[PDB]
This record gives C-alpha cells, structure tokens and sequence, in this order.
RNA sequence: GACUGUGUGGUGGAGUUGAUGCGAGUGAGAAUGCAGGCAUGAGUAGCGUGUGACGGGUGGGAAUCCCGUCCGCCGAUUAUCCAAGGGUUCCAGGGUCAAGUUUGUCUGCCCUGGGUGAGUCGGGUCCUAAGGCGAGGCCGACAGGCGUAGUCGAUGGGUAAC
RNA sequence: GUCCGAACCCACUUCAGUUGAAAAUGGAGGGGAUGAGUUGUGGAUAGGGGUGAAAGGCCAAUCAAACACCGUGAUAGCUGG
RNA sequence: GUACCCCGGGAGGGGAGUGAAAGAGUUCCUGAAACCGGUCGCAUGCAAGCCGUCAGAGCCUGUGUGGUGAUGGCGUGCCUU
C-alpha cells in the first residue's frame, strides 16, 4: 500500500534544512542544541 | 498406456504429458537418459509403443508416431535406426538401471536406454 | 494450540531418539577388477557397470 | 563501598544443590526447583524420623505377634502375661527372639501362659 | 599447578593406548543433524565408515568422513597403522558456535533464527583394542 | 543456625590471612522486574502465484552455475525507455566466512581495478504562477505579525541537431 | 453530474488469509468510469488548533484533543515487589 | 603471532617449533551455572509417580566409604493474597 513517507528532497530541505533552520529563532536553538550534543548531522 | 493413478510429474496432468513426449523423444535421440527413477519407468511404456509402431515402416505409420514425438529428425532415427534394430524383438526395447541419488534432493537417479543389440 | 508446559528431559528424550537414520548396507562389486562397494540393484559408482560376474554390461561411463 | 553479590551467594546454591544430588530432572539441577524440594525432604524427613519408633513397634509387634500364636497364644494375652509375671523386656528385644532365638520366645511365651488370671 | 602431564586430548580420548584422533571444529551444521550419522558411524571399521559414508544420504556425512579420513592419515603417520586394521573407537558431538539472525514474520514481527556449529571428533585404534 | 577447616588435592597465576575497631552501593526466588546466554515446543510449521526436460562443460563438490537443444510462459507487458527516489548496485577479474528462506563453482554479496565526455538533450546562466522572504514602513509590553519597492520560487512560457 | 463497459478511482458480497505474500491484502464477482472525475509536481492551514458533502472522521500504521522534550523520580486511600 | 611436514578444496586438525606456560594460538588471562554430549556403574519394558522422606534386598565398588537402588509405609509444589 502507499506509505507514510513519500521522499521529495526539494520537500524535504525546504522543511527541515538548514535555511529553514536559520529563519526563526526555534530553528536555531534546535541548531544550537544539536550542537550542544554533538550531532554530526545540524540538519537535513 | 495406463495412467498414473497417483499425482502427475510437473505439477499438473498437460505438462505431464509433454514431459514424457520430451522424454521419450530425448531418449531416441540420444539413446539413452538419466532421468530420475520415476520418469524413467513412467515413461518406458509409451517409449515402447512407439518404437513396436516404429518396427513396420509405412507413411501412415510414420505420421502416428509423428503425432507423439513431433520432431521428424526423431521420427527418421525411430524408423531407419531404432525400428530396424527389434526386428526380431517381441517388446521390451528398453532397460532402466538404478545410477544413484542427486546430492541436491536425494532424487533416485536412473539410466533408460534403448535396447542397443541385435536379437539375432 | 501452545504446549502447556516444558517437556521433561525424559520424555523429550524419548521422543528425540527416535528421529534417526539406518546405516546404508553396499554390497561389493561383482566385477573381479573392481571390487568396490556399491548399492544394491544399483550400478557401481567405481566401474559403472551391472549385472552378474558372468554377463556385464556397462551403465555408466564413469 | 560497592560489593559483588557472587562471592557470599553461591555460598547456600552450592549447600542445597550438594542436598539435592540424586533427585530427578530440574530438582538436581536447578537452585529454586532443588530449593523447593530440600523444604520438602526436610519436613518429611522430620516427620519421619518421629513416625519411625511407631513404624519400627508395629513391626516388632507383628513379629511378636506371629510367634506367639505358634504356641497357641494372642499377642495381647502373651504381652499381659509377660507384664503379669514382671519380666520388662520390651518388645524390640522379644522381636528379636522371636526371629533369631526362638526357643527362648517360647520359654518366654511359657512363663506368659503360667502368669495369665486363667479366669 | 607445579605437577607433570599437563592435560591433553590425546592423554584423554586415548591415554597411551595406539591410536589417534582428529577433530572438525565449527562444522556449519547442526549437533543434532551430524549426531544422526555420528551414532551410525561409531564402533565401526573405519574403511567401511568412509565407503559407507560415500553413499549416505545426510549432507552430515561429506563432513564426518573427513574427520575419519584425517583420524585415519594422522594413525598413519605418528602410529604406523594401517588404515584396513583400524576401527573407529570413539565419536562425538558437541555444539560450537551459533550465529543469531531475524527471519521477518506477518504483521511486523521478527522471529529468531539460530544457525548452530558443531565440533566433530573421531578418536580411531587398532581392530585388537576392540575387545581388551 | 546463617555457615565453615589453620585438613587434603586439581585448576589458576598476584594477591591476601588472623585479632580488634571503623564505614557500607553488605546477602535476592518471585516485581506479566532489566541485560546476556541457553532450553521447551522440534528436527516440528513454513521455505512467499508458476513448468520444466535432457545433452555437454566447469568444478573437491552441481536439481539449483555456464553453453546447447527441445518444451512451456508473458506480450497494453514478465517488453523497451524516462521521472521521482536510491547511490556505484554498472563493467572486468579474483572469492565462497557472512547474506541469498535450500545448494551454489553463482549473485543486485565480498575484495581489487575500471567505467558516466554536450554550444543544441534536462536544469542554471532567461521568465514568471501559487507561495515564500522582504530595504524602508505600519502594527504589536518583549518575543514577534503584516506588507511596499523588490527578490526568489516550476509542476508552466522561451531557447540552436539529426 | 446520460447508458454499457476496460485502463483508472473505489470497496458491496463471499471465500481464503488470520504466528498472513500483506500491521487491512488476495481470488471471484461488485460501484463510478466527461465528471461534485481522477491523478503528478510544488505550495497553504498546526494541537483546545487545523480540516471535515459531518463518521468525533482525518492531521505520518492506536486522535473525545497529535508527537517530542522539559516541570518529572507528577500523583495513585490502589496492585505488585 | 606457530618455519617446515601429513589428511583436507578449504575450515579444522595431527606432528613439530617459540614460549616458563599453547588446554596462553589471536573467538587468545581466569573460564562458574544453565544448556549440549561421549564413556563407565547401578536401576528401568504388569506399571498410576508434587517425584521426596523413612524402612530396605540386590548389584557395583570397597579409595571396608561410596554409587545405584527392586520392594513396603508416609506424603496434594513455591510465592502473593
Ligand atoms: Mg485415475
Ligand atoms: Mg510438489
Ligand atoms: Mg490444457
Ligand atoms: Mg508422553
Ligand atoms: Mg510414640
Ligand atoms: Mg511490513
Ligand atoms: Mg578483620
Ligand atoms: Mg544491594
Ligand atoms: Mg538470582
Ligand atoms: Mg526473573
Ligand atoms: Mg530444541
Ligand atoms: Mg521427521
Ligand atoms: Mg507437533
Ligand atoms: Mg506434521
Ligand atoms: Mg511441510
Ligand atoms: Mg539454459
Ligand atoms: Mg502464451
Ligand atoms: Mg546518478
Ligand atoms: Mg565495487
Ligand atoms: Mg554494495
Ligand atoms: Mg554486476
Ligand atoms: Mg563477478
Ligand atoms: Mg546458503
Ligand atoms: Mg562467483
Ligand atoms: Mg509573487
Ligand atoms: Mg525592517
Ligand atoms: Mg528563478
Ligand atoms: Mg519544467
Ligand atoms: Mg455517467
Ligand atoms: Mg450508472
Ligand atoms: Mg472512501
Ligand atoms: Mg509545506
Ligand atoms: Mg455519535
Ligand atoms: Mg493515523
Ligand atoms: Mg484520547
Ligand atoms: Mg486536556
Ligand atoms: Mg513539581
Ligand atoms: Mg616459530
Ligand atoms: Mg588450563
Ligand atoms: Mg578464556
Ligand atoms: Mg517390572
Ligand atoms: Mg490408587
Ligand atoms: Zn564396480
């Protein structure tokens, strides 16, 4: 059957990248934080 | 000749038909097949038939064993090689001998031959 | 269903040691220049022939 | 101050596994399973180590019993006699005869018959 | 400890007496399964075990007839017994090592699979230890 | 009694005994307890729609690899080519621990090396839709909301090869 | 917003499946099939809120108030140890 | 960090070498229990069994103590609640 997760990069990087990120200030403290823990990966 | 009572090789009664046609044409071409036991003594009847219509060469008979088999290169060995070969023989112009067993399944394996001597 | 309880190692025992096999019996070849075992009814493996000491005949080439 | 359990708990597995050394299946096997049946073993050992006087009396009394209806008395009669004519030996012993010395039983179970009321 | 012999196989399975051994460790095949020719194959001559084993339909046969082979060549190399005047004394199975994988079942449920080793050995000695 | 010997071995290979005090992460059989390992069911159920047969080869090993011949099957698709998505799976050679619901000498697996070439094809360098952002600005305790001038944004317009 | 009927969309009945081939399907039929049709690409609405030809339906496989983290080791005259 | 030789396609093993030690051989210190087996002793195919306990022959062993144990009596698990 048809599932949950269809993948669309472009979809995808205007959601969770790292402008998207940037543009408000809940996005960068989740880029804050993710830095805090140590994350390899910021964003998508 | 008789039917096989049980289940059919193949999965199904048309492809056990044409399994025993391929059969048997294989083994008159080659003269002889390693088979598997129950293939070979299944298909030894028909096998047989068809080599004691073989025996009398006409255009009629020719076309009945045509009917079986369907290769005309197979039908040419059965009526110049093999037919000629039973003159005097009254049935069994075949043997089945026991080879072993396949490694992959444990398959009895077997030899069926065309009887390859001259009663004479 | 679903078994009740864990079967004791009795009677698990009793039930396991009848799953087992039979030696495979041979016979020797009745080819003098042979010799070698093989299957009953069945052509030898080492010369690949059948029959009686006195009429042999070939099966396999092998 | 951190301990390590293993070193003290083996301890009592290794005692009651040593106590459950020929009993069948889990119970020589396992710690729970041989811990439950060592309860078991004890109160029935306890049990019978007091039901064994009792056990080992009827007996006696049976064997007693038996001897001295060969010279024509019950066991009653010959037990009251024995206690009429003051002879205190207890019936272990008298077992005893009856099995390895029965001559003596019978001059016991004579000196039983001459000591009963005959009323 | 500061005592002599140090525990081996041979002083184990044979202890001074002729004879010799072989082993197959991690044998990608179940106890069970090579125990089922095992039990056939135990007692017997070790030139019958290897030509019967030829023709044995259990895939735990090819392996078994190895070992006996080797046990066989090693009696034939530190001993001097001949192969015909040898007869297999001892054999068995242990369990090795057992690989843990996940067979997908319905409904998003994983099921585990054990694919199981095993360690065989055959310990083989001349035809008159049979009896002494 | 919880337990224990300063008896006596085996294994082991670097710590630890007794007396008296001091301090505890100090004792487990259970919490549909947590982690690991291993049983029971059991050599049991299943091995995911189906048509294969034979001849020869390779090889330690072949129903399951390669070649050939018969036969069968799909054919508005079991064909061919793209988008999205994946990312080297592609090709050649070597391999058979693991993976492949079996075997495997085989592989979309492993290892080594190689392979993708545009003025014109699809995008950018061109254009805008929805929508987004938005100099100043207006609104709002703060945080922020909206929006002008603009600037992005194809799923469309434009643009030269067979 | 005609009729019959493929592709396509749906899901009425039945059988199977129920540790499935599948965390909703398969076989056989069944409804719509030029329309209030269906579908690709991108976009907008966000949790006491959205959206709803309205079933408390749907909002990433359990929605009469999603999910994540935090207050937090919530509290439980209750069960268990 | 196992030269060399033997069986094997390999894996593995057997000889040998290094090492104080290889049953320290790379799954490598020690190496418990569950669990899986080979061997030996006893018992076991007329028997109703919470699997024990007491009484008790026989066999093996006798390292004059230990293993098993026919047969008789008694005997309805553990925890929570
Ligand atoms: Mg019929
Ligand atoms: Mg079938
Ligand atoms: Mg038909
Ligand atoms: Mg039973
Ligand atoms: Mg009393
Ligand atoms: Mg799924
Ligand atoms: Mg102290
Ligand atoms: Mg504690
Ligand atoms: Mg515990
Ligand atoms: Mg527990
Ligand atoms: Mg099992
Ligand atoms: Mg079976
Ligand atoms: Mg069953
Ligand atoms: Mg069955
Ligand atoms: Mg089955
Ligand atoms: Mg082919
Ligand atoms: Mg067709
Ligand atoms: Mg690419
Ligand atoms: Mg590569
Ligand atoms: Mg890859
Ligand atoms: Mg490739
Ligand atoms: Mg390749
Ligand atoms: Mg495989
Ligand atoms: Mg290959
Ligand atoms: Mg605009
Ligand atoms: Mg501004
Ligand atoms: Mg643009
Ligand atoms: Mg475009
Ligand atoms: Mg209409
Ligand atoms: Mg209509
Ligand atoms: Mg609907
Ligand atoms: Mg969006
Ligand atoms: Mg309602
Ligand atoms: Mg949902
Ligand atoms: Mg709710
Ligand atoms: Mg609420
Ligand atoms: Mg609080
Ligand atoms: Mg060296
Ligand atoms: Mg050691
Ligand atoms: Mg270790
Ligand atoms: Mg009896
Ligand atoms: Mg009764
Ligand atoms: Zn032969």
């Amino acid at each position: 059957m048809k599932r949950t997760f269809q993948p669309s990069n472009r979809r995808r990087a205007r959601n969770h990248g790292f402008r998207s990120r940037m543009s408000t200030r809940a996005g960068r403290s989740i880029l804050a934080a993710r830095r805090r823990k140590g994350r390899v990966n910021l964003s998508a | 000749p008789k039917p096989t009572k049980g289940p059919r090789l193949g999965g199904s009664p048309a492809h056990e038909r044409i399994i025993l046609r391929n059969l048997a044409s294989q083994l008159f071409e080659h003269g002889r097949v390693v088979t598997t036991v129950t293939k070979a003594k299944r298909v030894r009847p028909l096998a047989e038939k068809l080599i004691n219509r073989a025996k009398t060469d006409t255009v009629a008979n020719r076309r009945f064993v045509n009917r079986t088999i369907t290769d005309r290169g197979i039908v040419h060995i059965l009526f110049t090689e093999i037919g000629p070969r039973m003159e005097g023989r009254d049935g069994g112009y075949t043997r089945v001998t026991r080879i072993g067993i396949r490694k992959g399944d444990n398959a009895p394996m077997a030899v069926i031959e065309v009887i390859s001597d001259k009663v004479a | 269903a679903v078994p009740k309880r864990k079967m004791s190692r009795s009677n698990t025992r009793h039930r396991r040691s009848q799953w087992k096999t039979v030696a495979t019996k041979l016979v020797t070849c009745a080819n003098p220049a042979c010799g070698e075992k093989h299957l009953p009814h069945t052509a030898c493996p080492s010369c690949g022939g059948y029959g009686p000491r006195g009429d042999r005949r070939q099966v396999v080439e092998a | 101050a951190r301990v390590k359990r293993s070193v003290n708990a083996k301890k009592k597995r290794r005692e009651v596994l040593d106590q459950a050394s020929g009993y069948r299946g889990q119970r020589s096997r396992l710690y729970r399973k041989a811990k439950e049946q060592t309860l078991h073993s004890a109160t029935y050992s306890f049990r019978d180590r007091r039901a064994k006087k009792g056990d080992f009396r009827s007996l006696w009394i049976q064997r007693i019993n038996a001897a001295s209806r060969a010279q024509g008395m019950t066991y009653n009669r010959f037990i009251n006699g024995l206690k009429n004519a003051g002879v205190e030996v207890d019936r272990k012993m008298l077992a005893e005869l009856a099995v390895s010395d029965i001559n003596a039983f019978n001059s016991l179970v004579e000196v039983a018959k001459a000591s009963q009321p005959q009323n | 400890m500061s005592k002599t012999e140090r525990p081996s196989r041979r002083a184990a399975l044979l202890g001074d007496r002729p004879g010799s051994y072989a082993i197959a460790r991690h044998v990608r095949m179940s106890a069970s399964k090579c125990r089922r020719v095992i039990n056939l194959v135990r007692g017997m001559d070790a030139v019958d075990a290897v030509t019967m084993l030829k023709f044995q339909p259990q895939a735990a046969a090819e392996p078994i007839r190895k070992v006996i082979a080797s046990a066989m060549a090693n009696a034939e190399q530190t001993e001097g017994l001949r192969a015909d005047d040898l007869y297999i004394s001892q054999a068995f199975v242990d369990e090795g090592i057992t690989m843990r994988r996940i067979r997908p079942r319905a409904k998003g449920s994983a099921s585990r699979i054990l694919k199981r080793s095993a360690h065989i050995t055959v310990v083989v000695e001349p035809k008159e230890a049979r009896q002494a």
